């Protein structure tokens, strides 16, 4: 109970359905494959973004470190220049003082010695006090001796 | 003209192109609707096709994948009850004044040619690939290869030739199994008896389509 | 003969259920063994548990139905 | 062949009782071999154990009922 | 012929004892290995052995009643 | 029918013996294998062997009595 | 004798299927215990699980087809 | 049916013992399997070995003796 | 009489099929155990399973063709 | 009905051989499995190798001798 | 009978096919499981497997040619 | 009836060969299991393998010659 | 027929009844799969957005680094001002200490010169007195020491 | 020696000389008023006397040092005593000789079956008594072939099981009686039926086994003159020894079953 | 062959044989087995008891030696105490003798003092001669003074 | 008939075969069991003999230890008596030594008292001579011859 004509008709219908289905679904299979495979490019982009963020963080840290180093170097240079100028000024002032004050002290000592040497009235008063001091006192000398005054 | 079974050969065949057109229209990332769960099994079947061989996933996939996809609905098509409960006329509905009551509302896969149509398409394409890949090596006699070991090639080639014939027969028998089981509970009981295995048979028929797809993968596996 | 249909009816019905009756007997036997070892892959292995049962039970219906083609 | 129905009647009754009769034997043997293994999933797989028993016992039913159709 | 009823009496009784005669053998063998492993779940699990035969022994007695009916 | 009952009697006994005869092979050999594995448990596990045997042995005797009844 | 094909048309289907109705159960349950250790290896196993089943069920087909080549 | 009783007396003798003809080998095997693993229980388990041997063989004798009712009245 | 040939047709079909109907099932399941063991020798043994299939399935079709004759 | 004795001879020839013809391998397989278990003990293990063979080889010849009587 | 030889033709072809149909399956799968465990001694095993195959394949051809003579 | 001997020819040739023929596989499968673990005991068990073959094939070729003796 | 219609209706009803209960969890699984695919698409979109906004993140990091640079420069300026002030204060303190030491040394030198001049004047007065004591004794007579010597007894 | 195996002497009155079957289900000596004598039962008394004679010799001149029959019977009895103790020592000594009496009689019965020449021995090819006009009443029938004697032993074993059943939960034996609910009711009823069948089984078990050796010996004699029966007789002798051991073992197993 | 009389006769024969074996076979065998087991148990118990008896004998010998040593030590201690008492008595007697010796020394001193009275008889004349001896050339008489000698001391 | 003869021939052949193989192993097993029983019996007899001899030896050792203890106790009593005698003798010897020492010290004291009294009398005589002669030489012995004696040169 098998009809070759009916068998041929059924085979033709099945073959036409299969060919049409293959032609229609060749595109859909590739579409689904691309939709699934987009995640691979997504992961590649995510890895690239992570690498870029890490590079940006490293660059920011390096910039902060370099800025801190330059700031410290500038502060150190300014402090060193200020200290050098201060030390030079202090040394110059100390030298000027030790020179001028000492020279003026020596000159004033010499002048005061000369004036006191000129101020022999106290030395004359000293000789007057020395007169009759337990000698030429109760028994005074014969008219004294002006030579000591002459010596003075 | 042709038989009602050959007449029924386009009821799902038209929908087969329509479903693939719908598959072409509905195929995207996270598709909800026509490509939500069926494509997941299809991808798993494609993974199963990938599990067979990477070449087998595309060597004769157009010659294989559509038929299994069609028979997947075709298995669901057979499970439909009431199709032919009244005679179509080419005291029952058509018992009086019998015009042979040829119901076109029947499974066309029940025709052995319809099973053989998918079977021959995959078998030949595998054989053509087998001719391309092995050819003589597919039926390599190997005369006295290991002290009269020529029987390996001859028996296997006959078995392989029998296998494509069996595969068409097995699908036809499986198709006939559902058609026979359709009236099994009909005269036995008037309600709800066939439900005990009709879905299971449809699942088996769905498995049979998968088995045919597996056989298509297996034939490619043998071709590999 | 008069009962040759009847014995043929009892022929396929009585015969066909035997091996498939054994076949499902084999399947679920080692299945519970497999499920008993791993209760988690149950959903994975029960899936393949019944596909054979789908085959095996159906085979016994073949001569069962054919004998019902002799039943009436 | 007047009793040809009678020998037909008892033909399938004993036949179909064998394989499923073996079949219940196989399942419960494998089931019980695993029930002692797994008393935890026991209550889940005791239901699994009776799944094939229902399948096999239904097969034994088919031979007996058709016998009553003839007997 | 004559002994067609009589041979029918031989059929189901003769056939039916085989599968259960095997199936009962299968369970207890598998049970004992489970029992030998787990004699603690034994009372819980040999219950399945005790109900395992009930799934099968009832099938074996299908023809025995019918044989006496033919008796 | 020229000794049809003689044929009829000579079947069921030969039929329902192979199955149980197999069933003896299953239990005890599986039992001894378990007992070989587990020499400890021998009290109720061995009992489970023999209760199935009594269930098994009775199956082979169903139609044997009935054989001479028709005989 | 009379209607001798009646038993004949019911003969092979009852006989020729039960053995195949057993081997699949062996195929399945053996695989079930085999796959019961590795579930994901089903990709290489389930494909080989059905090739013999295809051969096995093909034997079951033979009883069905000749039941009408002689049946008719 | 001149050989019917001759057929009849040759019926159960072929049958019956097949299961014991197999089950004994199973009984042999697993016991032999057991003693290979467990040689120390051999002084106790070989007792269990012959337990089913009597069980198997006793049913196996039925095909002989009962068929002699057919062969010898 | 008048159907013995028809009887003979279903004879070998129903009888010989179960051999491979069980034997191949043992082979395949045994192969699955072997494949479950290792798929490394799969190229050798699946073919060797097919070798046994060629050994077994060929025997099964012996009475099928003869019955048609 | 000539040849009814000739077929009667072949009855126990075929059936009586397959049963024992299977168990011998099981005896062989069980032994050879246990040979790999412990070749250490051979005198008191392979002793049991031929124990079942007598229960097996001689069992087959039961139908062999009575069949020749028909012959 | 007119088809008695025709029936006799179909017996042994159907009959003997099961043995090698199963025994080789046991030969193959037993070896396949063995070879699958270790293919090192496979070449020795395959030769010994072919030894078992040859001891069984010839049995499948005993009545095969004989039936064609009668045919 | 002019062919029962021809039928009985296929009986002894067919039947009595499946069992022992399968029993060879049991020897073979049991061997390759043991052969799969030990080649040094192999030469000791090649004879033990030949023990089974001698026990097997002898019973196997009983009815083959017997069929010609009565054919 | 009527029986066929009843059987078909009952089979369809049972199929639908099983289908609803099975599809409840099956619809849950399908919704979960659709949500997983949409989550993969959303992860793709988030990766693309991160790749696009990597430039903005780098700009923000560069702005943070520039703000840190400005803070470091301000801290450097403040530290330089503080160090310059400390250096100037220390220089002024040291210069004041040196000037005070110089003035004190000048005053101490004046005092030491005055004291040395006083001591030298005392010595010279004694010497000048001795220079005329002998002449005074000769003029007034040396018998007083002889008288003094007698008074010692 | 070498290849000197010929054994071609079979063809000497092997088939024509020996009768075809000349077998029977049972043999009764009769010739006695009241209870009819049975050649099997007569042999049983002879078997019982010989067993008693074996018992008398060991009992006579009993000594602490085991030697001869005393040493032989000891290790024979000890292993059975050990086996019963290994089986179930709860009531092993309760009926230890009772199983042994079953064991010894069957062992004697197996030895009685091993006695040759009983076949052609018989009062009235043609033979002598069959050649004589009167029916060839065979002499020295197998005592073990008396299935009623086995049935009586089995009934005694069933009574021993009943006596154990009278101890099993006292007179209750509730598990052996029935179960209220659950599947235990059907199984227990089946087991009680199985237990009842078990006594009848053992009697049928040994009776066929006993009859088998006599059948096999006659069959071998009708087949071959002397060669095959010698290999066959040893198998039966071992089988008879095994069955004798198996017989009381099943009773011990029944006792062990009744122990539960 | 379903004769019940033969069955009854066989049962009677079996029962009689069983009774005989219980009387003859079972009883002597059970007696021998029980005797062997009792002998083995008695041998084990006797070995344990012999080891215990040897140990107890050694312990008893040691204990008897210890008891004898304790008694001897007690006797020795009593003897030592008696000896100490005797030694104390001897020491007391020695002390009494020493007191008597001291008394005799005092008596001798008294006797010496009494003999010192003889000095008046002798030492008077001894001094008178000594005075003559003291007088060089024996002056004495007028140069001497006997009254001063009579004065004495 | 010849069936009995054939059965007897087969039985004789089987008995010869059994005695060829089974007789040696059965005899060996029986001999091994007898040897084990004899060894056990000999061991039990040896254990019983050892226990009896051990009880006898324990009694003998108890008696020997008692005899040794009695000898020790007798030696203890004898040593106690001997030590008492030795202590008494040592005490008597020490007492005699003390008495002799007392007598010797008494004689020494008598001699010392005599010597001391003699020395005291001599000192008194010298003092009285100094008193008297000095008084005598003052006036009575006052003569110029004292200077002449001093003028000896």
């Amino acid at each position: 109970g098998i009809n070759p004509t009916l068998f041929i008709a059924q085979l033709i219908n099945f073959l036409l359905l299969i060919f049409i289905l293959r032609a229609l679904l060749y595109r859909p299979v590739m579409n689904l494959l691309n939709e699934r495979t987009r995640r691979i490019e997504e992961s590649v982009r995510d890895a690239e973004k992570v690498r870029e963020q890490l590079a940006n963080a490293r660059r920011d840290y390096e910039a902060e470190i370099a800025r801190a180093r330059q700031e410290a170097a500038k502060i150190v240079a300014q402090a060193q220049e200020r200290a050098k100028q201060q030390e030079a000024e202090i040394i110059a002032q100390a030298r000027r003082e030790a020179e001028r004050l000492k020279e003026e002290a020596r000159a004033q000592a010499e002048q005061e010695r000369i004036r006191m040497l000129s101020e022999a009235k106290s030395q004359i008063a000293d000789l007057v006090t020395l007169t009759a001091s337990r000698v030429l006192g109760a028994e005074l000398q014969a008219r004294g001796h002006d030579a000591l005054i002459a010596e003075s | 003209p042709i038989t009602n079974s050959f007449v029924v050969a386009i009821i799902i065949d038209i929908f087969v192109i329509a479903l693939a057109v719908a598959a072409t229209r509905n195929l995207q990332m996270v598709p909800r609707g026509l490509q939500n769960v069926m494509e997941f099994i299809l991808e798993s079947l494609y993974n199963l096709f990938r599990n067979i061989n990477a070449k087998y996933v595309a060597t004769a996939f157009p010659l294989v994948a559509t038929i299994f996809l069609f028979v997947l609905f075709g298995n669901w098509f057979g499970l439909l009850p009431g199709v032919g409960s009244i005679g179509v006329c080419h005291h029952d509905t058509c018992a009086a004044q019998g015009k042979k009551l040829v119901p076109l509302f029947r499974a066309p896969a029940a025709d052995l040619n319809f099973t053989f149509a998918i079977a021959v398409i995959s078998f030949v394409f595998i054989e053509y690939w087998g001719f391309r890949a092995l050819g003589p090596g597919y039926l390599k006699k190997f005369f006295n290869t290991n002290g009269i070991m020529s029987f390996v090639g001859i028996i296997e080639f006959i078995s392989e030739l029998v296998k494509p014939f069996a595969l068409a027969f097995r699908l036809f028998g499986n198709i006939f199994a559902g058609e026979v089981l359709l009236v099994v509970m009909a005269f036995l009981v008037p309600l709800l008896l066939p439900l005990p295995f009709y879905g299971f048979e449809v699942f088996v028929g769905f498995i049979q389509a998968l088995i045919f797809a597996l056989l298509t993968y297996a034939f490619l596996n043998i071709a590999v | 003969m008069e009962g040759l249909n009847l014995v043929a009816t009892a022929l396929a019905v009585g015969l066909g259920a035997i091996g498939p009756g054994v076949g499902i007997g084999i399947i679920v036997s080692g299945a519970v063994q497999a499920i008993g070892r791993n209760p988690e892959i149950e959903n994975r292995v029960v899936t393949y548990m019944f596909i054979g049962i789908a085959f095996t039970e159906a085979l016994a219906i073949f001569g069962l139905v054919i004998a019902f083609l002799i039943g009436f």
